[PDB]
């Protein structure tokens, strides 16, 4: 509801004025830290190579996880098959070698 | 550029088997998931199975999950679909269709040509000729045969002005029905007879239906 | 699951439309256009985000609010007149979702009220122990109505069969539809009325036993 120290909680945004906590909407926008911010962030929206980890909360934006095949910001990539000489992938790795 | 190749557009009965098969050129196809979706006649797309590049991850709509099966051969640049136990819901045209990255997914960024599955109970039917009686309006009712097409003609072809056949209707029984009505003047109902030409070849029917006032 | 699209929209050449396409997972999935002439294969026009294929015109625009994605066309042209799908993955994740599309028509003709004729079952149908009304629609534009079958006053949806629009000679379309009923369900009603809504206006005509 009130804005300590000129800033308002996770999960909300401060009002035009300046008194006031509005929250931001659940699966809509979401704000992480301590802010006096005039709008929540809205949330990332899944691609098509990638399924919803975690949903957007309001203290938390989204997580999309790249699906079975491939691996992570803009595009999955397909996964190096095998490694170069002398030398597992995850949804978020290569292979190492 | 991709170029895809389905075939084998095939006229099968319920509870049937077919296998259709996608072939894929033009870009490396090992390197992008791929998908089956459908439509049936005149009705909205409607997603049917899809697949990883590698081959591991493979979706399937409720509609058909159990019935159909999917799977790529990266070695020939193919991808199939198999069908198990048709349904007469299935009556569909299938376009096999390139994801656009490597996973699983739902941006098609190619449409092959897509084949045509026709799944009907029914058998050849002749159709059952019932007169549409009476500027006034008569026609011929063409119900109940299988399967298409059929020939509407009026006087033995002798009159083609005011004719109009309409489209057949596919009926939840699968036989067709259409209608042919003809717009005559009301002086000539006492002086010029009215007679329809029906011929189904499929089934070898030729019938000659006299249509007059009730 | 099912994202519901609009059946029918239209444009008058030269100005913007936008097709939106509605459900509760575009809140955490980006959406997707197809584009289908009649008899195409389906041809994508935007994936997600607001970036489109090379080849697809600068005049086609994706957008996201909510759980709402639409397809916005500046400047339609004549080549626009075509059926606009969209999809996501389900709510979950492994299922993918079309909506019910939408028939975008460029209006080149002006608008143009349905031809309905209606014609009750003929005595020799009756008599083999059938009933089957016909009601014939034609010369409307745009090509896409509501055909509605009453009994009395109740809806029937059982026994009915209809075509999908088609253009005629005239470049208007047309349509057919079918109501057979066993000749015991055609005289247990005082009225059986055939509804033709078009453009939002609905033409009836009415037979009776």
């Amino acid at each position: 509801s009130s804005p300590s120290e000129g800033l308002c909680p996770p999960g909300h945004h401060i009002s035009e004025d300046g008194r006031d906590c509005i929250s931001c909407k659940y699966g809509q926008d979401y704000s992480t830290h301590w802010n006096d911010l005039l709008f929540c962030l809205r949330c990332t929206r899944c691609d098509s190579g990638e399924v919803e980890l975690s949903p957007c909360t309001t203290t938390r934006n989204t997580v999309c996880q790249c699906e079975e095949g491939t691996f992570r910001p803009e595009m999955c990539r397909k996964c190096r098959t095998g490694c170069p000489r002398g030398m597992d992938c995850t949804p978020w790795s290569d292979i190492e070698c | 550029e991709v170029q895809l190749v389905q075939s084998g557009g095939g006229v099968e009965r319920p509870g049937g088997s077919l296998r259709l098969s996608c072939a894929a050129s033009g870009f490396t196809f090992d390197d992008y998931a791929m998908s089956w979706v459908r439509q049936a006649p005149g009705k909205g797309l409607e997603w049917v199975s899809g697949i990883n590049w590698q081959g591991g991850s493979t979706g399937y709509a409720d509609s058909v999950k159990g019935r159909v099966t999917i799977s790529r051969d990266n070695a020939k640049n193919s991808l199939y679909l198999q069908m198990n136990s048709l349904r007469a819901e299935d009556t569909a045209v299938y376009y096999c269709a390139k994801i656009l990255g490597a996973g699983r997914g739902w941006y098609f960024d190619y449409w092959g040509k897509g084949t045509t599955v026709t799944v009907s109970s029914a058998s050849t039917k002749g159709p059952s000729v019932f007169p549409l009686a009476p500027t006034a309006a008569l026609g011929c009712l063409v119900k109940d045969y299988f399967p298409e097409p059929v020939t509407v003609s009026w006087n033995s072809g002798a009159l083609t002005s005011g004719v109009h056949t309409f489209p057949a209707v596919l009926q939840s029984s699968g036989l067709y029905s259409l209608s042919s009505v003809v717009t005559v003047p009301s002086s000539s109902l006492g002086t010029q007879t009215y007679i329809c030409n029906v011929n189904h070849k499929p089934s070898n029917t030729k019938v000659d239906k006299k249509v007059e006032p009730k | 699951s099912e994202l519901t699209q609009d059946p029918a929209v239209s444009v008058a050449l030269g100005q913007t439309v936008r097709i939106t396409c509605s459900g509760d997972s575009l809140r955490s999935y980006y959406a997707s256009w197809y584009q289908q002439k009649p008899g195409q294969a389906p041809v994508l026009v935007i994936y997600g985000a607001n970036n489109r294929p090379s080849g697809i015109p600068d005049r086609f625009s994706g957008s996201s609010s909510g759980n709402t994605a639409s397809l916005t066309i500046t400047g339609a042209q004549a080549e626009d007149e075509a059926d606009y799908y969209c999809n996501s993955a389900d709510s979950s994740g492994n299922h993918v979702v079309f909506g019910g599309g939408t028939k975008l028509t460029v209006l080149g003709q002006p608008k143009a009220a349905p031809s309905v004729t209606l014609f009750p079952p003929s005595s020799e149908e009756l008599q083999a122990n059938k009933a089957t009304l016909v009601c014939l629609i034609s010369d409307f534009y745009p090509g896409a109505v509501t055909v509605a079958w009453k009994a009395d006053s109740s809806p029937v949806k059982a026994g009915v069969e209809t075509t999908t629009p088609s253009k005629q000679s005239n470049n208007k379309y047309a349509a057919s539809s079918y109501l057979s009923l066993t000749p015991e369900q055609w005289k247990s009603h005082k009225s059986y009325s055939c509804q033709v809504t078009h453009e939002g206006s609905t033409v009836e005509k009415t037979v009776a036993p």
